[PDB]
């Protein structure tokens, strides 16, 4: 899955 | 600043944990004043309204309970009477009075039924061989008022249907729909359904113009006269569910009263107590310990020491799983284990990740020191949103004031990510000016990142790595870092702070705790720390450490084990690095 910072 | 265990503890102390709870049910809309007062006005003035709030709030349940307590005048009898053999009208008589009209007709005094009786007059005048009132509804009190919740907003369910007796039809084949059943009371519908069924426009025409047409089949139709609509409509939906609708100027005209639920409530004894009563009303056998744990999970679901999540149906759903684990009983334990079991049920990806880390397939450091390297912290955007550390490298070379985000050039970094990098660059240029423009090119890479990454929360990690690469400053690999930074180098708040912290702790634990591992984070996020028991005890044991900072330089001092000043401090080494880079660049 795409990742947040 | 270092955050002690004492500063970090946020849990409610438990006294007499197994004691059964006994508390009265809170009133509907507790902790939701705005929504209740908006709804109150809507009732008082007869306005249409919409209830807006995120999913799982219990908006529907609160609504039906509130309307249960209401009182209206007993609803009129409601009927279709024919005005012709191809025409019918909607009519109200005072209540119970249709059966006298119906039976009088059943032969072959009611002022309201005039036009129907006039046209009720030439079988004898032509031997001419369908005419008796069709009762739709009637009730014996307006307490409680009519309350019709039609979740499935199709044309037939809203407006009733024509049946065809072979094909012929007449008045008596007309069935009512929700709109008819809600007369003199409340009709509740879901905004999403009105959209998905395509019935919004026909619903407007009923409200605006009184057009309520029974659904036909494409032989011959009765015309159906419009009538004055007597009902209060209440829409229910998420904020996003209402934006399709708000674009239509008709929506704000029709539904004037917004009743908006807060997604959270103040974390207070009065709401804890109200939560207990509500759980008892639901049928749970609740202990003081069980209530206290659910109230705290609600604070943790909110990511706020001082607020609790308002989604009563989420809390009830967790309570239901806890109850099964306590054999019918809602105890502290049952709740802790139910929370732990949800995590385990969704743990496969982290177990895979941790295995990969332990195998060296992903290369991560959690001890020692290294130049131009930091553990930053990311969140995997799939529920339940695990945090993980991500290794970030900065490399500095003599060049022409360039900061290269490799992940953004490769197209993995999003807009807010790009913005974070440009902000750092603005900081660095304006901060180090003695050589004119910066005499370095700096490249930043999230080392084994194969996926898209978005947000500003890597700002701090990137900037400190950049400074480290600039001054050749070894940084601790046993502290992970998270924070955004502004153009002045101050450290700003980030999201998902619990997941981020807990995710580094999980990799440190899997690689064996050193006793010096920790996280550096924004002081601004102190109110958001609602850390899980296991991290709290490790901090209490001196096995793990949290630092809160307000500036980037503060973070660099902790990481490089030194102060910016007291020269021999980090600032002169940074300046010394830049001087070296400038000389290689020019001479």
């Amino acid at each position: 899955a795409p990742e947040a910072v | 600043m270092r955050l002690s265990y004492e500063a970090l503890e946020w849990r409610t102390p438990i006294e007499n944990s197994t004691e059964p709870v006994s508390l009265p049910p809170p009133p509907p809309f507790f902790g939701q004043e705005r929504a209740r007062e908006a709804l109150e006005l809507a009732i008082r003035g007869g306005f249409h309204a919409y209830l807006v709030g995120p999913p799982s709030l219990g908006k529907h349940e609160a609504l039906l309970a509130y309307l249960s307590t209401q009182s209206v005048e007993t609803p009129p009898d409601l009927l279709y009477v024919p005005l012709s053999e191809r025409k019918v009208a909607v009519l109200t008589l005072p209540s119970g009075q249709e059966i006298h009209l119906a039976e009088a007709v059943e032969g072959l005094r009611f002022p309201q039924a005039r036009a129907y009786l006039e046209a009720l007059r030439r079988y004898a005048e032509t031997g001419e061989p369908q005419w008796r009132p069709n009762l739709l509804t009637s009730s014996s009190s307006g307490t409680p008022p009519p309350i019709v919740y039609e979740p499935y907003a199709t044309a037939p369910r809203l407006f009733g249907r024509l049946d065809y007796l072979v094909w012929s039809t007449n008045v008596s084949l007309i069935r009512p729909g929700a709109v008819h059943r809600a007369q003199g009371g409340y009709l509740i519908l879901d905004a999403l359904s009105l959209k998905r069924e395509g019935t919004w426009e026909a619903f407007k025409r009923a409200l605006r113009n009184g057009q309520v047409e029974p659904v036909t089949e494409p032989p011959a139709g009765l015309e159906v006269e419009p009538f004055p609509i007597q009902m209060q409509v209440i829409l229910v939906g998420t904020p996003e569910a209402f934006e399709g609708l708000e674009e239509d100027p008709a929506f704000s005209e029709l539904f004037r009263i917004r009743a908006e639920f807060s997604p959270t409530l103040p974390a207070s004894p009065e709401n804890c107590t109200a939560l207990g009563g509500w759980l008892l009303a639901q049928g749970f056998q609740l202990t003081q310990g069980g209530l206290t744990r659910l109230y705290d999970e609600a604070r943790r679901m909110a990511e706020q020491r001082d607020r609790m999540d308002a989604r009563l149906v989420e809390i009830r759903a967790l309570a239901e799983e806890a109850a099964v684990l306590g054999g019918g009983l809602l105890t502290a334990e049952s709740v802790e284990q139910a929370i732990a079991a949800r995590e385990h049920r969704s743990f496969l990806s982290e177990e895979e990740f941790l295995r990969a880390v332990q195998e060296g397939v992903i290369r991560l450091r959690t001890t020692g020191r290294a130049v131009g390297e930091v553990n930053s912290l990311v969140v995997v955007e799939a529920a339940p949103y695990w945090g993980r550390p991500a290794r970030l490298t900065a490399r500095a070379a003599p060049g022409r004031d360039h900061l290269i985000s490799i992940d953004r050039e490769a197209g993995l970094g999003g807009q807010i990510f790009h913005k974070a990098v440009l902000t750092l660059a603005g900081y660095l240029r304006s901060r180090y000016i003695e050589h004119g423009s910066l005499p370095v090119t700096i490249s930043l890479a999230f080392e084994q990142n194969y996926v898209s990454i978005e947000g500003a929360s890597a700002g701090l990690a990137e900037l400190v790595a950049a400074l480290s690469a600039i001054g050749n400053l070894p940084l601790r690999q046993d502290l992970a870092v998270t924070g955004a930074v502004d153009q002045t180098g101050k450290v700003l708040a980030v999201g998902a702070i619990n997941a981020k912290v807990e995710g580094f702790f999980r990799v440190c634990k899997a690689l064996g705790l050193s006793g010096t591992q920790g996280v550096i984070l924004p002081e601004a996020n102190l109110a958001n720390l609602t850390l899980r028991a296991e991290v709290l005890e490790a901090v209490r044991a001196g096995q793990f450490h949290i630092y809160a900072v307000e500036t980037a330089e503060q973070a660099l001092e902790i990481l490089a084990g030194a102060r910016m000043e007291g020269f021999r401090g980090l600032q002169e080494k940074i300046r010394a690095g830049l001087e070296a880079f400038a000389r290689l660049e020019e001479g």
